[PDB]
Order: C-alpha cells, then structure tokens, then sequence
RNA sequence: GCAUCGGUUCUGGCGGGGGGAUAAAGGCCCAGGGAAUGUGGCUCCUCCGGGAGUGUUAUAGCCCUGGGUGUAAUACCCUCG
RNA sequence: CCAGAACGCGACGAUACUACCCGCACGUUGUAGACGUAUAAGAAUAGGCUCCGGCCUCGUAUCCUAGCAGGCGAUUCCUCCGCCGGCCUCGAAGUGGCCGUCGGUAAUUCGCGUAUUGCAAUUUAGACACGCGCGGGAUCAAAUCCUUUGCAGACGACUUAGA
C-alpha cells in the first residue's frame, strides 16, 4: 500500500553548515568537510525550519518509506563527524612474539600506513594503508593501543576493520592462540 | 593503433633499397628518388610538417632500422628493415631521437647489456609434412597394424558425427612462428676485438 | 511521422531492446539511421543478470571446430546492439540484408557526426520507461567486463569533444545574445503595420 | 554459487509434443480417477457447510444483528 | 601448490619487481640510454610549422 | 548527554522511534470508542 | 531568381502486399504516406491517385523513366497506413521505395 | 466485470391453485444487461429459495441509478470469495463515486489480488460509510485526512507514438 | 546553522488548484478522489474554457499555476463559480503563458493560403530590418 | 480522364421521434432537519509560521428530506429520415 | 602467447600505356530508390535553462521559403549566397573559421513577355560512381615465366641471387 506523504528531520548545530545540491550533500563543521552522493534514493530534501532539515518521501512504498530512517543516521552521523569527529581504539596482544608495530605518513598520498612485523614470529612485513582523512597514532597512556581517528566514520571503521582482518592466524585452535589486533572501544575525538 | 604518418631518411641503401623490390638486377631502381628530393624543396617543408604532426597527435613512436646483411658471410644482398618502438620520454623527446638518429649506425650494446634477460622471436626450423607420431607426440599403434601403425587409431569414435579440432592430424610441422622468453646475454662482445 | 535522408540517434539513455524494435522497423520501411554512443545504451535489470546472459551466450559454440559455422562474439557495445537488432530483422533475405546496410553504429561520436543533430527515441528512454527504483546497467560496462579494450579510448575522445562543443556552446550563447539583442534593436524600425499583422496572424 | 561467471546448461523452457500429448492424457486419468474416488468416498461430509459468519470489520455488523433479531422476533410472531 | 595465477604469488612477484629488480634495471636503462643519446648527439603554411593537409566511408552517400 | 548503553556499541547512534508508517490516520478518543463498540457487539 | 520547390505531391513509402502471417496478396500494397498517421488523416486521401515512378534501361519514347498508377482504396489498421490498388502490382523489389500521392481528384 | 449496471428484479413463482398469491422475491444485481440480471437472479433464487426458472416467472426489472452521481462517496463491500481452500469472507473499502462504479473497482481488484472471477465471488453487501470514523481501512484513512495534498513527482509526459523522434531530451517535472 | 537546500518544487494537486485539460478547458478542483483522480468543475462563462463537474483523471490534466485561495472542500457549482469570478481565474489564464501559446497555435492553424504567403512578404521585411540591426551589432563588437 | 446512373459495400456528418424514477443528476428558488475533515468569531499556546478548544453560518461552505421551475437538459437504449 | 577476416582497416615507395591530374562535353551507363531529402551544447530527470530580467508539458519549433523549373529592363538595397586565394584551424574513419577579390541577389515598387503542352498523363531536373571524348599539364614503372639458392619444400608455395 503506497503512503502518500512522509517525513523524517535532522537538527543542525549552530556550527555546522550544510549544502545539498541534485541530492549531494556537504556538510562542513569545525573539524573539516564531508561529503556524500546520495542519488541512489529518491528523496525531497527541504529546509522545514530554521536548523533542521527535512526529508520526504510521496507515494512510495514501505520499502522507499524505510529508506529515509538510512538517509537520516547518514548525515547525522557526517555532522557527527565534523562536529566532535570519530575515533576507534584497537588493541593488540601477544602471546609470545612482540607484534611490532610501526605508524609512518606517505609525503607522496598523504595517507597513513601501518606496518606490522613479528606477528607470531612470522618473517614477512604486512603493510595496511589508511583511508584518507583517516589519522593514525601509537597511545602513549595505555600498552599496545592504535587510536584511529578522523572526520569520516566508515572511513575509520573500514580502517580498524582493515587492521583486524589482516593480522589472522590460519591453521591453528583458535582456542589456544589468542594473538591478534582488536578494535577495544569506539567513540567521538571530542 | 593506426599509423599516422612515416617518415623517411634523405640518403637510403641499396642493401635497405633491395627490400622493395623482387628484381632488383633489372630495375631502374626508382624507390624513394622523389621522395629524396622534398629534403631539397622548400628547405624540407613536408619533412618539418610531418614530423610536427608526429609530435602533435601520435602516442607510440617507432623508428624504421635495417640491418646491415653486407657484413654477414650470407649470400644474401637484400637487408632486413623493421619498427623499432621507443620507450621513455614524452612523444617529442622521442620524435626529435629519431630524428636525430637518422642515417647512423646503432651497435647492440647500446640497446641491450650484458647480464640481461632478453626475447627472442625467429620462425623454427621447417621439417615438411609430418605424422601424427612426430608433429604431436602420440602413441605408435602395435607392430604390423592393418593400414598403417604411425597414426591415430579412433579419430571420430564418438558423436558428433564429424571430425573434432582437437584430434591429432598429420600436417605441416616446424616453420612455425616462436616467441621464447627469458634468454640470458652472457657476453656482447666487439667485432673489432682480436681477443672477443 | 516524417521522411528524412538520415537519423542520428544518440544511444545514451536508450532502453536496447525497445531502441532495436524501432530502429528495426525503420529500416525495414526503409529509413537510414546511425546510432552512436552505443556505450552509453542502458539494459534493464541487474548487472549481474545482463553478465549471466553474456556468459550464457559465451558459452555456446560449434562443437567440431570454433572457427567457422559458431556463434561469434562480439564484445564491442555497437555490436551488442548490431546483433539485437540483426534479431528483430529477417537477414537471411535479400531484403533483410538490403535494411541492414542502411545502419551504421558507433561507440562515442565520431566526426562528422559530431557536428550533426542527434535524436531521441521516447518510446525506449529509460528515464520514461523504467520505474524509479529499477535496476539498470550500461552496455559499455558490460562490453569492458566481457573483454572490450577501448573503453578508456573512448572516454579520452568523449572528453574532447565535450570540450570542443563547449567551446561551441560559449559561441552559440553570444550569437544568441547578439541575435536577441538584434531583434529588439530593429523591432523599432519595423512598419506597425507589419508588427500587428504578423502578430494577428500569429508570428 | 558460481552462476553469474559461469553458468551451466541452461534448462530449456520449450516443450515437446510428445511430453505435452502424456501430461494432457495423465491429466485427464486423473479428473477421472478423481471422480471415482469421489463417487466412492466413505468419508463424512456435513449437509449443511459450516458458515463464516459476518466480518468484525464490517461497521454495521451490530445492526444487521438487530435486523436479525427483529426479523426472528417479527417471523415469531406471525407464527 | 599456488598456482601462477595465485594472487599471494603475484603480490610476492610485485614486492620483488619494486624493491628488488625495479633499480637494478632502473640504473642499467640509465647506463643504456645515456650511450644511444651519445651516438645520437654524435609563413606557418609554407614552413610547415602550421600543420596542413597532405598532399568504405563512415557516412552514407548524400 | 547519552545515560543508557547500546547493546551493539555505536554510541552515536539516534534515539530513534518506532517505525509507523501508519501513524496519524486514527486518534486515540475515536479508537476509544471504536474499541468499546468492537466489545458490545462481540 | 525563385529559390522555392516545387513539389505538388506527398510522399510515401511501398511497406507490403496484403498478407496474413504467411500467405501474401500482390493485388493490394500498404502505403505509410508522410504526415499521416490516423485513420481520420488517412480519410483525406481516398481515391487520390498513387505514382510509383522508377527508371528501366531503355529509352522508350523518349524516356528512360517508367511509370505505374493507381489509386489509395481504403485505411488500413489505426495508424494511418493506407491500402492502394495499382494498374499492375508493384514489384516486391520496391519494398521500402518511395510512391507519389497526388492531390487529385480533388473534392475540396 | 465491465459497465455495470445494478438492477432491481422481482420474481415470483408461477401461480397455482393451491397458491393463487405467491410471493414476490427482490433482488439487487449487478450485471453488464437485463438477460444477465434475470439469469443471476434465477441463479440465486435456485441456490435460495429453490424456485425454478421453468416454474417461475419475471414480474419486474428496473434500473436502480445512483442518487448522487457528483458526490465523492466511501464504500464497504463485504463479499465471499471461493478459492481452492474454499469460502472465504472479505470487507473492503472503495472511495469511489457510485455502488455500480465500486463494485467494477471491486471486481477488478479481485481478479487482480486473488485471481477470483466473476463466477466465484457473491456480493454480499455494498454499504455507503455515512460518517469519516466508519472508515476501517488505512489506504482510504490516509484519503480523509484533513487538509490533503500531495505533488505528483516523476511524472512521464505523454508523448504520441505516431512521433517516433524527438530532438529534445523529455522532462519529468510537470 | 546554515542550511542551502536546492531541489525541486513541484505543483501541488489540492482543493482549489486550476487544472488545464486536453480540450483546453479548465477545471478546479473540488475533492481529492485518489492519488490517481480527483472531481473537478469548470464553471466558466467562456464556452472554450468551461468542465461539466465530474471525476478527471490527473493522467489526463496538467497543472496550472493558479490555486483559488480558500474554495470549500466538496463545494457545489454555485460556490465554485462565486470562488471562480471572484478570483479571476479566466483573466489569469488568459496572462498564463500555457494560454498564449494555445493561441499562438489556433492563429497558425487557422491560416489560409494567401495568409501563409503574407505571413512569407511580412516576415522577410523584417528579417531584412533585424538583419541590419545584427549587422550593426557584429560589426561594432 | 470526367459527368450522370445501377449493383454491392466501407466510412463521416446532420435533423427528428420514443422509452426509463416520463432517466438519475445539476442550476435557481421555497420549507424543515443535522453534522464535521468546524467557516467566521471568542479563549489558550508558540518558533509568530501556525496549532489546540468551543460550536452550527456569521466576514466560507456541506449533508439529508419534501416541493416548484419541469413534460428541464444530458447520458444510455430503441427508432424515422 | 598462436592464427590473422583470403568480400576488415591504416602508412609509405615506385607507378611505362589506351595509364595519372585539370577544364567542359554528354551518356538507350549503373545504383534497396533525391524532389527544402535544412537544423552539433553538455548534463540532470525527487530537477534544469538563462541575456540574471526571468523561463521550462509541447519540434504544433527555428531557418529557409514569391520571379519562363523562375525570363528581359528599371526603381531601390547593402542583405544574403557561391567559387577562388591568403592566414589559421581540423587526425575517432581529418574541415571548418576569418579576411580579400570576383560573380549572383525584390528588403520596396513598376513596364514587357508567358497562350496552342489544346480539360490530367514522372514535374525526364539531385548526388555518387562509371565510360566515351577532346584541349592542356605531369611521369617514363614493375611483376611473372626462366636460370639459381636450400634458412624451404609432395607439387604449388617460401628464403635468396641473376644488369
């Protein structure tokens, strides 16, 4: 049964600025820019009041109704992302062998590239290269802890998702051998 | 790939000029007298315009080399002519090397290097018309087999009712065109060399 | 309905199997018609349903021997669209052959035809006839997935005649302006008489 | 599985006029054997079928329940 | 056995080619190239500057 | 700020609402009145 | 000097015989006329004389150019196509060639 | 099932001298002609009143028109559908302008939902919802809802298809 | 808190909006049947422009820009025709450009022979006054 | 080739007549009754944009019944040209 | 990586003649079929265009369109069309822009001619290709058989050599 008419909301903070222009939205705040085509839906975007933004659907189905709910924890989580911004923290822990890792920045791509060595004793270097955006640092107040940090979520989530499936034991009772890089916490910079 | 343009040296060989030709000892030996005289007309005009239109819209560039068979023990007069690509560089880098390398010699060791792997590209040694036992390698039949043991004993045995490709078929073996990989130089050495 | 010595039709946005029926039929009623951009055509449904038919169609061949008498397959976007519409015309016939030789097809536009009008066919816009929320893929990304090599040349030579017809465009706006410009200079200097009677009549 | 890249023989969806002459014979051995386990059926059956009633959706069911009562009251009446 | 195709043996195939062989062959192109360069350094209309005209169809005939 | 714990650990996450699609076409008085109509006649 | 045509005819073009699926009817051709494309339009043109106008080798009193006549009977379908009868059938060759349609006889 | 008409039809069994004075039964038919009427109320009456068609006879049909033509109006149909399970009740709910206009939206809807023809469904009762709160359905709660409006996006302009070619790309904005 | 939402703005169908048909003749709207029809009533004093009340498919009509501010929804002919020449609706059809052009098109179908060849005499001369003016103009700039 | 005809046939337009609930509607009046998807007014909130409540026409309208114009018009079906 | 459509394509060299190129002179020459066979934005379609004022269902548009199949002479106008040349420009299967000369030209109006093709009969008219002619400009080539070779080979074919 087609719905006629309806509507979601998303407030937007006094800090934040966003444009949405043929269904490509842009949403900038203290903490940089964000930006993310969303064409694929069909959906009527509209200002229904000063600082929110409204979303309609008309004569859709339910399917295209449940499509909105998407649509609106998209750009909330974008104005997340540049108000108080994204960060994953990761763990890694070892057995025997030292897992060793080394965080440098590419002058040539500006991304981030993590290298890990020494993971259960094994010889070769694996190398894992960030998303852009996406800032990567050894913590200082706790023991063998990655922080990921950055404006874009699925960047800094796909990056620790990265992190995590390349450091796998093969071959092995995973029951005995508990060597690996886990993601421990997830939250906002600020 | 289409080739655009071609352009030609102001002095050419008889050895590169016998190329052209089927009977060279009863010609008047025509090949390229006008195209020698458009270095003279117009200070090269054609020439300049050419080469500027090689530059402007062109991606790979190949010169034109010959090899200089007079210096060989081979019987044979008339010389081997081919496209050689140029690697590297921006497309008028290349136009204006071949340009500068316009009637000269090249040596070997100023393309390939000692302690190089190379490619070597020739057609095979010819053997005639050969069965199935040499051309493909297959089973002899037993001794004093009816009509013949050098061959194939089932060709077609199953449907459908034709003769499939991929049977075994006595042909023609060798003269075949190969490309064989991964061949080391273990020496250039110098024809002027009494030690080589 | 009207006769004209050629039909340019730009394939972008086209529906393929509804374009071949129209075009079909023109050129059995004897109509010329060149289609390009036929990279830019569009297949109803999922991507992966349009590379499960080609592979299908892959998989067919004359069991005896490949090189002659089996299905050929052409990977090349302008002949998809040549094949579907050789199906929608009896080309075994001296007539279907006669309407075959009156199309030519293309990937991207090449000159002249780039300086010349292209045609939209409504009854097979995908815009028109697909429904918002349908699956749709491109010929030109089933041609490059399915071995086409020159997709990128394409893209190169599409981009610059992009450029050359806006350079076009910034020249068609001027005399546009000068044109208007033009008129409403002389539109004083015209007899009344003229100005209402052709305004009467409708001009 | 490995369809999209590769696909198999595909299942022909034209018939034959042979399997169409069974199908349409085997249907018709079967109306009739149908019919003859129906003519010799020992299970029950009711002589008045079990009746679905009014619809709970239908807005004016409670006074077509009045019109039902009134009639019953009205018929008694008159008998 | 990984297979030749294997992508493991084609991501140890490229670590080579960059670290390994890749500047090895980078300085003996250098050496080869600077040895042909050696032997190689050994009106717009009517100059040609310009770039004029030489001296089946795409359409149909019309 | 946030005072509960999401089981799935994306803290940033909405408070969201029930899904219904539905809502709005009926009040709460007239579905009152509907539902003590229903019990009568049933 | 005039820079005008001079064209006094509509165009059309030879579709087909009368047919069924298989079996065809030389005795009457489908014409598609230019412009046309309803049965109230193809009312307009009954019994306007048809020309298909083609060339032969021989110069025959004086001309190379040889003519056959007749006439447009009756619509055909909804879209305009009409059905033409012509002195002789038109040959099954001329499928997809171009016919003239007089405007006349003329009732207006 | 076509255009309907809704037509009244009394009948009555053949009068005897046992019962000079039969009954007269009315019925309310919606059929596409009068020889259809007559041959569902027999129908009907045969499956009722078990009153033949040989033994009985027409007294009356009319043509029962809609009152108010012009009028926007809610519908309640409640019907009995058979299907391969068996007899199955439905209320459904039409906003249309006319019982004959609802019924033909009825019978297209059902034929198009649960496959059921003509034959298999019996009309039980077409009712007008008098008040807005009788409406049980929510595709027609979200018709009566106040202030009601709504854009029409997408929207394929009609082209004629006699025009084959168009040498400008088509809108879909108004 | 910036917001710059560019997107469309379609026409909305409701009770009181003007609806163009294939005819030419216009219709308001008096209630909303479904998302597919709606009954409608033309109750104008121009016989080209004027409906008979009754349902119209909104395949078959397209949308004007004039609304009647304020018609009752279900309203019968006698208020929709005081709503109707109230507002004005035919002058602001006549100002439409929709109307224009249909007249533009009744003008040019109309034409005879000899009015087709003075439509040719009339539009020469001043395609040779404009030509001179974009004469003047090319050559000053 | 045209004109005037005959035979058969396809297609377009116009003028009448009849029926039904002497169509049903509908417009304009007359007399009653009623309600909300409650108009105006009044009260209370606000983002000052608009909401919520009251109730029967006011600075909009609607529904039901009876009557007049009226043997109204029109649809549909039949029918004479 | 192998083959290379023997009815797929490109570049280049040399091209004797009746061969090649230019001009006009026409075809009992041929062609799935000229008759104004006129018209380049790109892109989106839950959005666009703009001269920035506004505009968008709609190519039902725009251009062109009169004169013996379109004559002759004026009045008048500086508008449109075409061939050449120069300078640029155009490589996806290569061609357009500006300037200059020359030629033609109702935007306005008028004078002389049109008849007889007899009341209709394709309105023989376009483009491309081919061919026969002249009058000129330009150029004097190859291949095969044969002898030979063995890097080849059943025979043809192939790699060679013969001034």
């Amino acid at each position: 049964m087609r719905y006629i008419h309806s509507e979601e909301t998303i407030p937007v903070p006094e800090n934040v600025k966003v444009s949405i222009k043929s269904r490509l939205v842009t949403v900038e705040g203290p903490r940089g820019k964000l930006q993310k085509d969303l064409s694929h839906i069909a959906v009527n975007f509209s200002v229904v009041k000063k600082g929110v933004i409204g979303l309609e659907i008309h004569h859709g189905s339910r399917k295209d109704v449940a499509a909105l709910r998407t649509v609106r924890t998209i750009i909330n989580n974008m104005i997340i992302g540049v108000t108080k911004g994204f960060k994953y923290k990761m763990r890694y822990v070892y057995a025997h062998f030292p897992i060793n890792v080394n965080v440098e920045k590419n002058a040539e791509t500006g991304c981030y590239e993590v290298e890990i060595r020494n993971f259960i004793g094994e010889k070769i270097v694996r190398k894992v290269v960030m998303a852009p955006g996406v800032e990567v640092e050894i913590s200082k107040a706790q023991k063998d802890e990655l922080i990921l940090s950055g404006n874009s979520l699925e960047a800094v989530s796909q990056s620790a998702a990265d992190i995590q499936q390349i450091c796998k034991v093969r071959n092995k009772d995973i029951r005995k051998f508990l060597d690996g890089i886990y993601v421990s916490e997830k939250g906002n910079i600020v | 790939l289409r080739s655009l343009t071609t352009v030609w040296a102001e002095h050419l060989s008889d050895e590169v000029k016998r190329r052209f030709y089927k009977n060279w000892y009863k010609s008047k030996k025509k090949a390229f007298t006008k195209y020698a005289k458009k270095y003279a007309e117009n200070n090269g005009a054609s020439i300049t315009r050419e080469l500027e239109r090689i530059k402007k819209y062109c991606t790979v560039v190949r010169v034109l080399a010959h090899t200089q068979i007079r210096k060989t023990p081979l019987k044979q007069k008339k010389a081997h002519l081919m496209e050689i690509q140029i690697n590297g560089g921006s497309v008028a880098d290349k136009v204006e090397f071949g340009r500068s390398l316009f009637e000269k010699p090249v040596t070997i060791d100023t393309i390939f290097e000692k302690d190089e792997m190379i490619d070597v590209i020739a057609v095979t040694k010819g053997h005639g018309f050969v069965g199935v036992t040499a051309r493909w390698g297959t089973k002899k039949l037993p001794r004093k087999t009816h009509k013949g043991l050098r061959k194939v004993a089932c060709i077609g045995a199953w449907h459908p009712s034709h003769v499939q490709w991929t049977v075994a078929r006595a042909g023609q073996m060798g003269y075949h065109h190969r490309t064989s990989v991964n061949h080391k130089i273990y020496r250039i050495g110098k024809g002027d060399d009494e030690a080589n | 309905s009207s006769f004209e010595s050629v039909v340019v039709i730009d394939g972008k946005g086209h529906l393929l199997g509804r374009l071949a029926s129209i075009v079909a039929k023109q050129l059995l009623s004897g109509q010329k018609i060149v289609v390009v951009r036929c990279e830019a055509l569009n297949i109803s449904g999922e991507f992966f349903r349009a590379k499960l038919k080609y592979h299908a169609y892959l998989r067919k061949m004359t069991r005896y021997n490949p090189t002659r008498g089996g299905p050929f397959h052409f990977r090349a976007p302008s002949r998809i669209f040549y094949k579907a519409v050789r199906g929608m015309i009896p080309h075994k016939t001296a007539r279907g052959a006669a309407a075959l030789e009156r199309l030519k097809v293309f990937e991207g536009v090449p000159p002249p035809y780039d300086k010349k009008k292209k045609m939209v066919v409504p009854q097979a816009l995908r815009v028109l006839r697909l429904q918002p929320g349908r699956k749709y893929c491109t010929v030109g990304r089933l041609s490059h997935e399915v071995g086409w090599k020159y997709q990128d040349v394409v893209a190169r030579l599409e981009e610059r005649r992009k450029a050359k017809g806006a350079a076009y465009y910034e020249r068609k706006k001027l005399a546009a302006r000068q044109l208007s410009e033009a008129k409403k200079a002389a539109a004083a200097k015209v007899d009344p008489k003229v100005s209402e009677a052709l305004a009467a009549y409708g001009y | 599985a490995g369809t999209i890249n590769k696909p198999k023989k595909p299942t022909s969806k034209r018939k034959t006029t042979r399997l169409r002459a069974k199908i349409s014979k085997r249907a018709a051995e079967k109306k009739r054997k149908e019919r003859k386990l129906a003519r010799k059926n020992p299970e029950w059956r009711s002589k008045l079928k079990k009746d679905p009633g009014i619809p709970n959706l239908f807005p004016y069911k409670e006074r077509l329940l009045q019109q039902i009562e009134e009639e019953r009251i009205r018929r008694k009446e008159e008998l | 056995a990984k297979s030749a195709r294997a992508s493991r043996i084609k991501e140890n195939h490229q670590r080579f080619k960059k670290n390994i062989a890749g500047p090895v062959e980078a300085a003996r192109l250098e050496r080869l190239s600077a040895k042909l360069m050696a032997i190689a350094q050994a009106s717009g209309v009517k100059s040609g500057k310009s770039i004029g005209r030489k001296d089946s169809s795409i359409v149909f005939p019309m | 700020k946030n005072l509960g714990m999401r089981k799935n650990g994306q803290v940033w996450l909405p408070a969201k609402k029930a899904f219904r699609p539905t809502k709005g076409l009926t009040s709460w008085e007239l579905r009152v009145k509907k539902r003590q109509e229903q019990a009568a006649m049933k | 000097p005039s820079e005008a045509g001079h064209r006094l005819y509509v165009k059309g073009r030879h579709l087909s015989y009368q047919r069924g699926r298989r079996n065809t009817h030389p005795k009457t051709s489908l014409i598609k006329i230019e412009g046309v494309d309803d049965t109230a339009a193809a009312n307009f043109y009954l019994g306007k004389r048809v020309a298909y106008v083609y060339r032969a080798q021989k110069e025959v009193r004086g001309t190379k150019i040889r003519v056959i006549w007749g006439k447009i009977t009756r619509p055909h379908g909804n879209s305009g196509v009409v059905r033409a009868k012509f002195t002789h059938p038109l040959p099954a060759r001329s499928f997809g060639a171009s016919v003239r349609i007089m405007l006349y006889p003329s009732s207006i | 099932m076509g255009r309907l008409q809704e037509y009244q039809v009394i009948g009555r069994h053949l009068p005897t001298e046992a019962n000079p004075n039969p009954a007269l039964y009315r019925m309310r038919i919606f059929a596409p002609n009068e020889v259809v009427a007559k041959s569902r109320f027999w129908y009907f009456l045969r499956g009722l009143k078990k009153v033949k068609k040989a033994t009985g006879e027409i007294v009356s049909v009319n043509v029962i028109s809609e009152k108010h033509p012009l009028k926007v109006k809610n519908f309640g149909i409640w019907l009995r559908y058979d299907s391969r399970s068996g007899t199955h009740n439905m209320y459904k709910e039409y906003r249309e302008t006319s019982r004959v206009a609802a019924v033909e939206a009825m019978y297209a809807d059902m034929a198009a939902r649960h496959r059921a023809r003509f034959r298999s469904i019996h009309i039980l009762k077409v009712v007008e919802l008098e008040k807005t709160e009788d409406v049980k359905r929510p595709y027609i709660k979200q018709l009566v809802a106040k202030n009601l409006s709504f854009p029409l996006p997408h929207r394929v302009p009609k082209i004629s298809t006699k025009k084959i070619f168009s040498a400008k790309r088509p809108s879909t904005f108004s | 808190a910036e917001i710059n939402v560019e997107a469309t703005s379609w026409r909305r169908v409701e009770v009181g909006r003007v609806l163009k048909l294939e005819n030419g003749s216009l219709a308001a709207i008096v209630e909303i049947i479904d998302h597919k029809r709606v009954l409608a009533d033309g109750p104008s004093s121009d016989p080209k422009l004027a409906t008979p009340r009754g349902i119209v498919p909104l395949s078959r009509a397209l949308l004007t820009p004039i609304v009647i501010p304020k018609l009752p929804r279900g309203a019968r002919t006698g208020a929709v025709k005081k709503a109707w020449e109230a507002y004005g609706v035919d002058a602001k059809w006549k100002e439409t450009n929709w109307a224009k052009k249909q007249l533009q098109q009744e003008r040019r179908q109309s034409l005879t022979d000899f009015d087709r060849f003075k439509v040719m005499r009339l539009k020469k001369q001043r395609r040779f006054e404009e030509r001179k003016a974009l004469a003047k103009i090319k050559a000053a700039a």
